[PDB]
């Protein structure tokens, strides 16, 4: 189960911003 | 003692599971079907970021709700999916629980949006008239369709100023329109509760939502947001009361039998109207306009009764433009 | 039965001027200077909007304090000036008015920033070791000039992971500490206030921060933001008793006289203290290290005096990797 | 006049 990286329960990716 | 005066039975004729939305049983979408970016909102009982969605790589909004009642939250997804397709209604796109914690959450499509104490100042005259009117096919729609959004201000209406699109949002505290049934007054945001919850007259209707149509509207011709500016519930009433002044607070109370409690009796106390030209200030000037005034006044009216329809309000003298624009 | 145990006389030694802030004489800057770009935040006193110099070209935040007693401004502004160029503190750019209105708005520098709740996982055991190594140089540095910041938490906290950059934010309940002196017991944010808050022992010190600090890093690293999650300020400090024990919670208290109301002696209980590693999931496992835990256990003390300094923090062998990669 | 809020200017997005 390649698992890690989730708020709440979505997984999310890199600091995109702006 | 009201009824709606304009799709009054319209739930009464659909099938019951249309409103019973307790009823409803979520058949939940793939997670993993989105990722998130970036927080961009936090509301009383959400949290919104922009998200993604990694089959087809379109932006989205993923709004994810915080705790509450599992019926409350069937009620805005009933609502939505009932809605989805509606004129400027924001769009469910998936909705969403979680592997373990068990939150639900949302994923709505995406509106590029420019926060009203921004982007308003920055509107024409045209501008205004064409969001209103805009606005305004979302509410008629939405009412049409047996629901009260029951959440109208700035902040719940997403506009793309740079495609003019727009879009209502939050239903949250949108619920469906029963004739005669005594609903809660604790809705809106202050600013922009009617009278109606403001002087506890429950069974109200649709209107509401004009009301706040009212004051969202006041507020851009005038350039005073809040319009009315309470600081509490009480107060929410006493500063309207300085303006559309208490002899019509009081013909309205008499009509529907409602009384004040002796106390916010008090605070209100005697006022007389304030015509809406004393509102007229110099750099407003550009958008306030005879009609601009007699679609606003038809708005804000004690009795919810005496207000415009949504539909009736697609045809005031102020849109007569804009509907040109519109089958051109 | 406290006064500080570290930069106590910071301000007694000082000129009455670099303290007396009501004494303050705002000098505003150009409001035209500025321009403004897009809201992004919305705070108890404030409202935060992401602005632009046209003169320079570069980006800066423009806080635009909601209604507040002047006094309560001008205290910000100093404290926000006394830290000027201290070492993670943010920096305020000019302060301006508006020739209309009369508004006065806080222009800081910018820093472009990922919400903890998006950014924080994404970080390594190494990461956050960092991070609280920048974040405690701003706190030492800013009690040793006399001030406690009183409302640490990661919202208040920016930082540009692209940059390894870091900001503590918010002076707004930032305030001078004076040996002796009775504060204020509402303050920091709920999660976040340390015991003395709760139990009101007002005459506090920088000690307050060291608890916050506790907590959000307490947080980080057992990855369960709000650590202690009370539902109110009486909660709260059940909930930390809950993990720190009781019995230490007496020993406190006796120790300072301070008496418990009966209730919320009540409602906190008997309870054993709830040792470390009992957070240690799976999931958080590679940022829990037994030093990590002595450093925690240090700042998460009901007795403020016996908490870790700033700069004794800074020396925890849980930052000897990071201290060393400075010195290089 | 530029429109104003608050009291600073706005920048913009573009159009040309
Ligand atoms: N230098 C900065 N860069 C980015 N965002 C900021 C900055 N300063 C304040 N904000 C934000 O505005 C919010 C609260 O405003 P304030 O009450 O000034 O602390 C914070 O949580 C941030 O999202
Ligand atoms: N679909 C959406 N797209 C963009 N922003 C949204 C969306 N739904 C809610 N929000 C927002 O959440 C913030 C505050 O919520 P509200 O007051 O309901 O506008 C706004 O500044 C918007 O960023
Ligand atoms: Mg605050
Ligand atoms: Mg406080």
């Amino acid at each position: 189960r390649l698992y890690g990286f989730k708020i709440h329960p979505m997984a999310y990716q890199l600091q995109l911003q702006a | 003692m009201s009824k709606a005066r304009v799709y009054a039975d319209v739930n009464v004729l659909r099938p019951k599971e249309y409103w019973d939305y307790e009823a409803l049983t979520v058949q939940w979408g793939e997670q993993d079907d989105y990722e998130v970016v970036r927080k961009v909102g936090r509301g009383k009982y959400s949290e919104v970021f922009e998200g993604i969605n990694v089959n087809n790589n379109e932006k989205c909004i993923i709004k994810i709700l915080k705790p509450v009642k599992k019926k409350k939250i069937k009620r805005e997804i009933k609502i939505l999916q009932n809605l989805c397709g509606g004129p400027n209604i924001v769009k469910l796109l998936d909705i969403v629980r979680d592997q373990h914690s068990k939150t639900p959450s949302l994923i709505f499509e995406y509106v590029n949006n420019t926060d009203f104490k921004v982007l308003y100042p920055t509107l024409t005259d045209y501008d205004i008239r064409y969001y209103i009117y805009e606005l305004l096919k979302a509410l008629d729609y939405c009412h049409s369709q047996g629901i009260m959004h029951r959440d109208v201000k700035p902040h719940n209406v997403m506009i793309d100023h740079e495609l003019r699109k727009l879009r209502l949002i939050d239903w949250g505290l949108a619920e469906f329109y029963h004739p005669g049934k005594e609903y809660n007054v604790r809705v809106a945001s202050r600013y922009f509760k009617g009278p109606e919850l403001l002087v506890d007259l429950q069974d109200y209707d649709y209107s509401l939502d004009m009301w706040s149509l009212g004051c969202m509207f006041a507020g851009m011709i005038f350039r005073k947001e809040p319009f009315f500016y309470g600081h509490d519930n009480h107060d929410q009433l006493v500063k309207i009361a300085k303006v559309l002044g208490t002899d019509g607070l009081n013909v309205y109370l008499n009509k529907y039998r409602i009384e004040l409690d002796p106390q916010l009796e008090a605070l209100v106390g005697r006022h007389s109207r304030k015509p809406w030209l004393k509102f007229m200030n110099a750099d407003n000037q550009h958008l306030v306009s005879p009609e601009a005034i007699d679609f606003l006044d038809k708005l804000l009216r004690y009795d919810h009764q005496e207000r415009l329809t949504a539909l009736e309000a697609m045809t005031h003298p102020y849109f007569q433009q804009v509907r040109a624009a519109e089958n051109s």
